[PDB]
C-alpha cells in the first residue's frame, strides 16, 4: 500500500499533500507451502519497513501523524523564501536538490529538541 | 603418469567391423583428448578422427564417410573406436593417441602426449 | 571523456548573419547532455547566451530575437554538432564565443538547476572581430 | 540506488528462487514528470545476468565443463614485483629467471594458467524458458517509460510506476532475437553509440516474423528452419527504410558474419535440450538502392552440435548424447543485432555484416523501459505550523 | 604509445589491459577504423578487414584483464596503427618491419 | 539576475599560497547554487569546485571553499606553478545567472 | 592439405643437422606444429609440441622453430640413439577437413 506515494510527484506540494490525503483515505502438496510463505515473507517486510518509519518518526516526537507540528524554530539561511513561492512556485525535486547538508542539521536539531 | 593401452591383435575379414579398446590411467576422461591415428606399413601416418575447432564432430579424414564410428565412454576410462567395411588397405596399425592435462580450453590443436603400443588388424 | 572542438576563426563585416560550429566528441546524445553557450569580450568577465536543454532551444532574455540556436543529433558519420544563429552583426559583438556540455543525468547532482546550470567542459572558443 | 530485485511468475529453480504471480494490472501514471532514462547505463542487466548463470547452471546441467584456471602448483614466488624470478620451462619445475623490473606478465605481473575439468551429471532434463515477472523489493520502485519511438537515451515524459515487470523469458540466442517483446509503434534502431562502428546495433521488429526449426531425417543431425519469404522482404525494406532515412545517407549492403568463434556465424540457440547452430547467410541479402535461392520457403541448414562454447564464462561445456526424436522449434523472430564496419571513402555503400554473441545485450531489449528507483518518504517543509 | 617491430613472417604480440577482472567487452581496431577482433560476452569475432584468418588472441588471459592480440604472418601490409577501446583506454601501438 | 562581486580584485603571490578569495552575492544564496571556475590565459576556462563544497574529479584536490549566506571562499592549498590562474564565481541560481569579474595572481 | 618434407635425411651423426615441414597457410601457416618421434618398428611418441615446448623425456636434445610457411626441427648432435622417423603434425582450419601428419622422414646417420 505504499505504491502510491508519488503520483502526486511534479505536481507543486499542496496539492501533493491533499494527494496525500486522498489516498490515504482510500486505502495440498509442497507447492502450496512453496507457493505460499513467500507471499507472508513480503507481507512481513513491508510491515517491518513501515514500522522502522514509524518509529523513526516516532522518535521526533511524529509517530503516525502525517503532518506533524515539532518543536525547532529556523535559521533564516534554511531558504529564505515567501511562502508563495514555496507552495506554488517549487516541487519537491528543487528542494530535495537545494537542501541536503541542511536536512542532515535538521534532523541533528530535531533529535536534539526532541530529547529536551 | 597415465598409461594407455589398447586392444589386442584382432584378425577380421573382408566387411567385417572392428572394435578397438583404449584403456587410460593416470587421469579421468573427458570426451575430447583421445584422437586416433592409423600407420600402414609403408608409408607415414594418418589421422582416423579427433576433435577441433569445428564444435561436434570428432571428425572424419574424408575417407570414411559411411564406414566408421567413433564413441568415447568417459565412464569406464577406456575410449572404444568402431571401424566397419575393412577393404584392401584397412590392413595397417592402429593408434589410441592423447593429449594430456596441459592448457586444454579450446581443443584444436593440442598434440598427442601419451600413447598406446600400437594394435594390429590384418585381414584375412 | 569529452574533447569538445569548434570551427575555424573569422572576422566578419557589419550587418550581417554567421553560424558557429561546435562539435561534440564523447557525447552519448543532448537528451542526456545540454549545450550551453558563453560569449567573452577581450578584456571583460564571462556572458551567458544560450541553452538545447532538453531539445528546447532558447536565448536569453536580454538578447533574444538575434541569436537563437540549432543542435544535431549523432548521425551516422556525425557526432553530435550545436550551431550558433547570429544576426545583425554589430561592432561590439567581437568577442571569443564558447560552447560547454553538462551531465543532465542524475536529477541530484547539483550541475543543474531547472535548466540554470554550472557548465561541465569546454571547447577552445572562436574570435568574431569586425572591419 | 541498485539492489538486489527478486522473481518471478508462475521444480528446480522457480520452486527454489521465486514467489508465485500478482494480480496485474499494477500501475500508477504519473503526471507533469520528466524522469531521465539511459538503457546502456542501467544496472538491472548484471543482476539479471548473474541470475541466469544461476539458472543454467542449476537446469541444463553439461555432463563435463572445461574451464580455465589461471593462477599466479606450489609457491607465490612472484612475490610484490621486480625481476630475476625463474619457475617452468622442462615439465612445469624447471629453471627460466626473467627479466623486467617494472613488470608485465609471464606464463603487469604472471600467471601460469591451467584447465580444471568438471564432471557433472546428466539425467535428460527438459527446458522450456517461462516468464520471469522481475518484481521490486520492500520500498523500491521500477520506473517505465510510455512513448514508442524510446530511443533508450533521451528523456521520457509519460512515466509510468510499476510494482513488477512484465513478462520476460530467458532466451539465449546470438545472431537474432527470439521470443521477444515487440514494439507498438514502428520499428527501432539503437547503438550504444552510432559513428563508433563497435556497438552492437539492436534492431527491434514490430511485424511479428515467425520461424521454424524442425529436425527431419537421412541423417541423426540435421535440422533445418523455414522463414516466411515476402515477409522478410518487407521486414528489411523497413528496417533500410529506417537506416536510410536517418543515419545515412548512403548506399547499404548486407552480409554474413564475417568469421571468428562459430557461435556467431550461426544464428545459435538452444531448444528442447538441443543446441541448434544454422548457417545464416542467405538471410542476409538486399543490396538496395532506395527507390536462384529458393524465393518462397527459404531452407536454413542447421547442425546440432553438442561440445559448446560457454556463453556464462570463457570455456567449453559437454551435454547428454543427442535425441532419437523429432524436434518442434517455431518461434518469433524479433529483432536484429546487427553491427558496422564503417568506410571507405570510394564506399559510398556500407557493409553492414550481423554481430551478436552478449547476451547482455540480448537482455537490454527486454530490461527496454526499466529503472530501479529507491523511495524515501521523509520531507521537511517550513509551515506556521499553529 | 608503444612501437613493436617483428620482420617478416612471425608472431607478433600486442597486449591492452584492463584493472577490473571481468573479461568485459572490449576492441582492438587499426588506424583506418576497421576492426580486427572484439570480444561479444566470452566469444570471439575476427574483423571484417585484410586480417580475418591471421589475426588471433589468446581467450585464458581474458578473466586476468589481460586482452592480447597475436598476429601471424607478418609482412608489409601490416605497418599501422592498431587502437585499443577497451572502456576508454585509446592506445595506439605501432608494428613495424 | 542577482549581482555578484569577487573581491580582491586582483592580488599577488609567492609559490606555496593560501590564497582566499570571496565573491559576495547581492541576495542570499541558500542551497549554494555557486560554481568556481579557472582560466589560464588563452585556453579553455574550465570548471574547479561545483556547489560549493564539491569538488570535481579531473580538479586535483588543492582546491576547497565555503559559503557565507552571501559570501562565498575559495581556498588554494599549496600553489603550485600551474594553478596561476585568473578565477571567476558563477552564481547559478537564477535564470540566467552572471559571473564574477576576476582575480589576476601574480608574484 | 598436403604437408611436403623431405623424405631421405643422411649427415654425419653429430652436428646439428636441420629439416623442414612444409605446407600452406590454411595448414601451417598459421598454427602450431607439433614433432613427432616414432621408432622404427615401436610406437610413435611426440618430441616437440607448440614449436618450443616438450615433455619430460626429450627436452634439451633437439631444437624446433617456426619460420613463416615452414617449420624446422634439429638434432643437436646425437649418435645413433635417435636414428629413427620424425613427423611433423597439425591441425587443418580450413574444410580441408582435420588434423593432419607428414609425409616421411628417413633420419639416418652415417655409419
Ligand atoms: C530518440 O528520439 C527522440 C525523440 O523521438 C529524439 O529527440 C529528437 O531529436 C531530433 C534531432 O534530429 C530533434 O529535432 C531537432 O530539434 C531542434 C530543436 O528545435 C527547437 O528549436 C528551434 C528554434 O527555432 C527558433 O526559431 C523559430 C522560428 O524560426 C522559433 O519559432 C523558435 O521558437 C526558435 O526561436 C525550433 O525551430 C524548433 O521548432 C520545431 O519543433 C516544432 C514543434 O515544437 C515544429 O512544429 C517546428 O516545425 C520545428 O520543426 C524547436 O522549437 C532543431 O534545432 C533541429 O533542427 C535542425 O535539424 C533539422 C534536421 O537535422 C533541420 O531540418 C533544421 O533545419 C535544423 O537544421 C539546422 O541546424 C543544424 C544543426 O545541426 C545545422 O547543421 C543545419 O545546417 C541547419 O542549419 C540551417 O539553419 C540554421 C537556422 O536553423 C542556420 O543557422 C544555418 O546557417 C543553416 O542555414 C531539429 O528539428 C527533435 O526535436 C527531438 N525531439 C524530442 C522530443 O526531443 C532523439 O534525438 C532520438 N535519439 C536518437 C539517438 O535517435
Ligand atoms: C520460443 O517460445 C516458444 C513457445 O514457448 C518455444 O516453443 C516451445 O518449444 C518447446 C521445446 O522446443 C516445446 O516443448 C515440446 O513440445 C512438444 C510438442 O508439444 C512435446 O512433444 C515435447 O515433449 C517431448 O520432449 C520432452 C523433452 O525431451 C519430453 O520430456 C517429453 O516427454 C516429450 O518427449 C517425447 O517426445 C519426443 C518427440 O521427439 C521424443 O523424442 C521423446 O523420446 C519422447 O517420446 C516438448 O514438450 C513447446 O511445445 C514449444 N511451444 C510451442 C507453442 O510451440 C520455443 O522453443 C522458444 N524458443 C527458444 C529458442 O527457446
Ligand atoms: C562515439 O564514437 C565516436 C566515434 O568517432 C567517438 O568519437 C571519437 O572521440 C574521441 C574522444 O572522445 C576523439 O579523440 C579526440 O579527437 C580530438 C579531435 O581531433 C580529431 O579531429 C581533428 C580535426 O577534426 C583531426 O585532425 C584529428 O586527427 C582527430 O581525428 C583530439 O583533439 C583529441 O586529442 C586530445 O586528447 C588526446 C587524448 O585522447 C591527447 O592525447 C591529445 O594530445 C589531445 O589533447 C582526441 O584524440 C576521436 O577523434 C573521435 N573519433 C573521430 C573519428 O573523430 C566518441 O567519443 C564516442 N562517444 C561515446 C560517448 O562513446
Ligand atoms: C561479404 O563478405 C565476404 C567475405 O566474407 C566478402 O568477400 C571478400 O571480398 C573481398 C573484396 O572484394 C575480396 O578481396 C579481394 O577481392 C578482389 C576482387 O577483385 C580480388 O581480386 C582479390 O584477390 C581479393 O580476393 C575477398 O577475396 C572476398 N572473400 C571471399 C571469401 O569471397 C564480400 O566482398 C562481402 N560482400 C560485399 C558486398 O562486400
Ligand atoms: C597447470 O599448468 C602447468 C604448467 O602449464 C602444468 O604442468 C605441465 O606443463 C607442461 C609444460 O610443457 C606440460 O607439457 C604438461 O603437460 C603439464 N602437465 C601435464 C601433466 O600435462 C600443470 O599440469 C597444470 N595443472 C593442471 C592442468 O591441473
Ligand atoms: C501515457 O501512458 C499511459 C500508459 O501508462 C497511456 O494510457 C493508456 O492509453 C491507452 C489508449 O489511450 C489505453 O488503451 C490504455 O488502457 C491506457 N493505459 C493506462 C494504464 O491508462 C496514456 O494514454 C499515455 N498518454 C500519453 C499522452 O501518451
Ligand atoms: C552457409 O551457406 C553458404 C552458401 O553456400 C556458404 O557460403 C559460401 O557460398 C559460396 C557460394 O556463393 C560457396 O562457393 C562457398 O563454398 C561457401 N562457403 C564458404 C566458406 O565460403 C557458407 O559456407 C555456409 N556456412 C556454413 C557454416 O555452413
Ligand atoms: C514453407 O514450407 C512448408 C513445408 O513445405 C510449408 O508448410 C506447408 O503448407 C502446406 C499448405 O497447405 C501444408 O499442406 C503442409 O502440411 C505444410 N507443411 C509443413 C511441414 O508445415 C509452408 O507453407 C512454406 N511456406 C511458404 C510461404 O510457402
Ligand atoms: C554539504 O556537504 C555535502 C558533503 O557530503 C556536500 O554534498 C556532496 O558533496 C560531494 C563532495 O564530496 C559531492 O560529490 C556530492 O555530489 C554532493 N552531494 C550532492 C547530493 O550533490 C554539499 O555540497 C554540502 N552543502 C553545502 C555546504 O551547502
Ligand atoms: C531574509 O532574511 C532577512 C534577515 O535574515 C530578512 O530581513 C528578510 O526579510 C528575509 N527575506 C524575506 C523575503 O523575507
Ligand atoms: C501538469 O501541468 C498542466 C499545466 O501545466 C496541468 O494542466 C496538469 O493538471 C498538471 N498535471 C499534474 C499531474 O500536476
Ligand atoms: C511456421 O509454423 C507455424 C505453425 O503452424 C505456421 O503457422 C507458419 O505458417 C509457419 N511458417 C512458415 C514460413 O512455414
Ligand atoms: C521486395 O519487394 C519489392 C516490391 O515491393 C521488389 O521490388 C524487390 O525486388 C523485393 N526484394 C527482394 C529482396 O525480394
Ligand atoms: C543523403 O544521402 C544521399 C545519398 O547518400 C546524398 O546524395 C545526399 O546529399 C544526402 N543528404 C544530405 C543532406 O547530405
Ligand atoms: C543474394 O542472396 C541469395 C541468397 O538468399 C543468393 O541466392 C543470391 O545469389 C544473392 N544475389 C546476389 C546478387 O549476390
Ligand atoms: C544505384 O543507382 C545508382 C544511380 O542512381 C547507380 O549508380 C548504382 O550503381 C546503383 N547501385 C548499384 C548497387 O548498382
Ligand atoms: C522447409 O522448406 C523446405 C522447402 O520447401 C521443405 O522441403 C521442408 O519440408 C520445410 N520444412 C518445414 C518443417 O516446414
Ligand atoms: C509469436 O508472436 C505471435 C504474434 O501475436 C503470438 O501470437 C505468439 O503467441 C508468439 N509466440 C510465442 C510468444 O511463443
Amino acid at each position: 500500500f505504499i505504491l502510491g506515494f508519488l503520483g502526486a510527484a511534479g505536481s507543486t506540494m499542496g496539492a501533493a499533500s491533499m494527494a496525500l490525503t486522498v489516498q490515504a483515505r482510500l486505502l495440498h502438496m509442497l507447492q502450496l507451502t512453496v507457493w505460499g510463505i513467500k507471499q507472508l515473507q513480503a507481507r512481513v517486510l513491508a510491515v517491518e519497513r513501515y514500522l522502522r518509519d514509524q518509529q523513526l518518526l516516532g522518535i521526533w516526537g511524529c509517530s503516525g501523524k502525517i503532518i506533524c507540528c515539532t518543536n525547532v524554530p529556523w535559521n533564516d539561511s534554511w531558504s529564505n523564501k515567501t511562502i508563495n513561492e514555496i507552495w506554488d512556485n517549487m516541487t519537491w525535486m528543487q528542494w530535495e536538490k537545494e537542501i541536503d547538508n541542511y536536512t542532515q542539521h535538521i534532523y541533528t536539531l530535531l533529535e536534539v529538541s526532541q530529547i529536551q | 603418469q597415465v598409461q594407455v593401452v589398447q586392444s589386442g591383435a584382432e584378425v577380421r575379414k573382408p566387411g567385417a567391423s572392428v572394435k578397438v579398446s583404449c584403456k587410460v590411467s593416470g587421469f579421468t576422461l573427458t570426451g575430447l583428448s583421445i584422437h586416433w591415428v592409423r600407420q600402414a606399413p609403408g608409408k607415414g601416418l594418418e589421422w582416423m578422427g579427433g576433435f577441433g575447432p569445428e564444435e561436434n564432430e570428432i571428425i572424419y579424414a574424408q575417407k570414411f564417410q559411411g564406414r566408421v564410428s567413433m564413441t568415447e565412454d568417459t565412464s569406464t576410462n577406456t575410449a572404444y573406436m568402431e571401424l566397419s567395411s575393412l577393404r584392401s588397405e584397412d590392413t595397417a596399425v592402429y593408434y589410441c593417441a592423447t593429449g594430456g592435462n596441459y592448457y586444454n580450453l579450446w581443443t584444436g590443436y593440442y598434440p598427442l602426449a601419451y600413447w598406446g603400443q600400437g594394435t594390429l588388424v590384418t585381414v584375412s | 571523456q569529452i574533447h569538445l572542438v569548434q570551427s575555424g576563426t573569422e572576422v566578419k563585416k557589419p550587418g550581417s548573419s554567421v553560424t558557429v560550429s561546435c562539435k561534440a566528441y564523447g557525447v552519448n546524445t543532448f537528451g542526456l547532455y545540454a549545450v550551453n553557450w558563453v560569449r567573452q569580450a577581450p578584456g571583460q568577465s564571462l556572458e551567458y547566451i544560450g541553452q538545447i536543454w532538453r531539445w528546447k532551444s532558447s536565448a536569453s532574455h536580454h538578447f533574444r530575437g538575434r541569436v537563437l540556436i540549432s543542435a544535431v543529433d549523432l548521425t551516422g558519420s556525425s557526432p553530435p554538432i550545436s550551431s550558433l544563429e547570429i544576426k545583425n552583426l554589430t561592432s561590439d559583438d567581437t568577442a571569443v564565443y564558447f560552447c560547454t556540455t553538462t551531465s543532465t543525468y542524475d536529477k541530484w547532482s547539483g550541475l543543474h538547476h531547472d535548466g540554470v546550470m554550472a557548465f561541465s567542459s569546454w571547447g577552445q572558443g572562436t574570435l568574431i572581430s569586425v572591419s | 540506488a541498485t539492489t538486489t530485485l527478486f522473481c518471478a511468475s508462475d521444480n528446480v529453480w522457480a520452486t527454489h528462487a521465486c514467489v508465485p504471480t500478482d494480480p496485474n494490472p499494477q500501475e500508477i501514471v504519473l503526471g507533469n514528470v520528466t524522469e531521465n532514462f539511459n538503457m546502456w547505463k542501467n544496472n538491472m542487466v548484471e543482476q539479471m545476468h548473474e541470475d541466469i548463470i544461476s539458472l543454467w547452471d542449476q537446469s541444463l546441467k553439461p555432463c563435463v565443463k572445461l574451464t580455465p584456471l589461471c593462477v599466479t602448483e606450489k609457491m607465490e614466488t612472484g612475490e610484490m614485483k621486480n625481476c630475476s624470478f625463474n619457475v617452468t620451462t622442462s615439465i612445469r619445475d624447471k629453471i627460466k629467471k626473467e627479466y623486467a623490473l617494472f613488470y608485465k606478465l609471464d606464463v603487469y605481473r604472471l600467471i601460469n594458467c591451467n584447465t580444471s575439468v568438471i564432471t557433472q551429471a546428466c539425467p535428460k532434463v527438459s527446458f522450456e524458458p517461462i516468464p520471469i515477472h522481475y518484481c521490486a523489493p520492500a520500498g523500491f520502485a521500477i520506473l517505465k517509460c510510455n512513448s514508442k519511438t524510446f530511443n533508450g537515451s533521451g528523456p521520457c515524459t509519460n512515466v509510468s510506476t510499476v510494482q513488477c515487470t512484465h513478462g520476460i523469458r530467458p532466451v539465449v540466442s546470438t545472431q537474432l532475437l527470439l521470443n521477444g517483446s515487440l514494439a507498438e509503434e514502428e520499428i527501432v534502431i539503437r547503438s550504444e553509440n552510432i559513428t563508433d562502428n563497435a556497438k552492437t546495433i539492436i534492431v527491434q521488429l514490430n511485424e511479428a516474423v515467425e520461424i521454424n526449426c524442425t529436425r527431419p531425417n537421412g541423417n541423426i543431425r540435421q535440422a533445418h528452419c523455414n522463414i516466411s519469404k515476402a515477409r522478410w522482404n518487407e521486414t528489411l525494406g523497413q528496417i533500410v527504410a529506417k537506416l536510410e532515412e536517418q543515419f545515412p545517407n548512403k548506399t547499404i549492403i548486407f552480409n554474413h558474419s564475417s568469421g571468428g568463434d562459430p557461435e556467431i556465424v550461426t544464428h545459435s540457440f538452444n531448444c528442447g535440450g538441443e543446441f541448434f547452430y544454422c548457417n545464416t547467410t542467405p538471410l542476409f541479402n538486399s543490396t538496395w538502392n532506395n527507390t536462384t535461392g529458393g524465393e518462397q520457403n527459404i531452407t536454413l541448414q542447421c547442425r546440432i552440435k553438442q561440445i559448446i562454447n560457454m556463453w556464462q564464462g570463457v570455456g567449453k561445456a559437454m551435454y547428454a548424447p543427442p535425441i532419437r526424436g523429432q524436434i518442434r522449434c517455431s518461434s518469433n523472430i524479433t529483432g536484429l543485432l546487427l553491427t558496422r564496419d564503417g568506410g571507405r571513402d570510394q564506399n559510398g555503400t556500407e557493409t553492414f555484416r550481423p554481430g551478436g554473441g552478449n547476451m547482455r545485450d540480448n537482455w537490454r531489449s527486454e530490461l527496454y523501459k526499466y529503472k530501479v528507483v529507491k523511495i524515501e518518504p521523509l520531507g521537511i517543509a517550513p509551515t506556521a505550523c499553529k | 604509445k608503444k612501437v613493436v617491430l617483428g620482420k617478416k613472417g612471425d608472431t607478433v604480440e600486442l597486449t591492452c589491459t584492463a584493472s577490473q577482472k571481468k573479461s568485459i567487452q572490449f576492441h582492438w581496431k587499426n588506424s583506418n577504423q576497421i576492426k580486427i577482433l572484439g570480444n561479444q560476452g566470452s566469444f570471439l569475432t575476427k574483423g571484417p578487414s585484410k586480417l580475418n584468418d591471421r589475426a588471433d588472441s589468446r581467450r585464458s588471459l581474458w578473466d586476468q584483464g589481460n586482452f592480447p592480440l597475436i598476429i601471424k604472418n607478418l609482412k608489409i601490409e601490416d605497418s599501422d596503427t592498431y587502437i585499443c577501446e577497451v572502456e576508454d583506454q585509446k592506445e595506439e601501438v605501432q608494428l613495424l618491419v | 539576475d542577482i549581482q555578484m562581486t569577487q573581491s580582491p580584485s586582483t592580488l599577488s603571490a609567492s609559490i606555496g599560497d593560501t590564497v582566499r578569495i570571496s565573491c559576495r552575492a547581492s541576495q542570499s544564496i541558500t542551497g549554494n547554487w555557486v560554481a568556481w571556475y579557472q582560466q589560464r590565459p588563452g585556453k579553455a576556462p574550465r570548471l574547479l569546485i561545483y556547489r560549493g563544497a564539491a569538488l570535481l574529479g579531473g580538479v586535483p584536490s588543492r582546491f576547497s571553499g565555503s559559503a557565507a549566506g552571501t559570501d562565498f571562499t575559495l581556498t588554494i592549498g599549496n600553489l603550485q606553478a600551474e594553478d596561476f590562474g585568473t578565477f571567476y564565481c558563477q552564481q547559478y541560481d537564477t535564470y540566467p545567472g552572471t559571473f564574477g569579474q576576476g582575480t589576476k595572481v601574480e608574484v | 592439405s598436403v604437408l611436403t618434407q623431405p623424405p631421405s635425411v643422411s649427415a654425419a651423426p653429430g652436428q646439428k643437422v636441420t629439416i623442414s615441414c612444409s605446407g600452406s597457410s590454411s595448414n601451417i601457416g598459421k598454427n602450431y606444429v607439433s614433432w613427432y618421434q616414432q621408432l622404427p618398428g615401436a610406437a610413435p611418441k611426440l618430441l616437440i609440441f607448440d614449436d618450443t615446448q616438450r615433455p619430460s623425456g626429450i627436452p634439451d636434445r633437439f631444437s624446433g622453430s617456426k619460420s613463416g610457411t615452414s617449420a624446422t626441427l634439429a638434432i643437436t648432435g646425437l649418435q645413433t640413439g635417435d636414428e629413427a622417423d620424425y613427423y611433423c603434425g597439425t591441425w587443418d582450419s580450413s574444410l580441408s577437413t582435420g588434423q593432419l601428419f607428414g609425409g616421411g622422414t628417413k633420419l639416418t646417420v652415417l655409419g
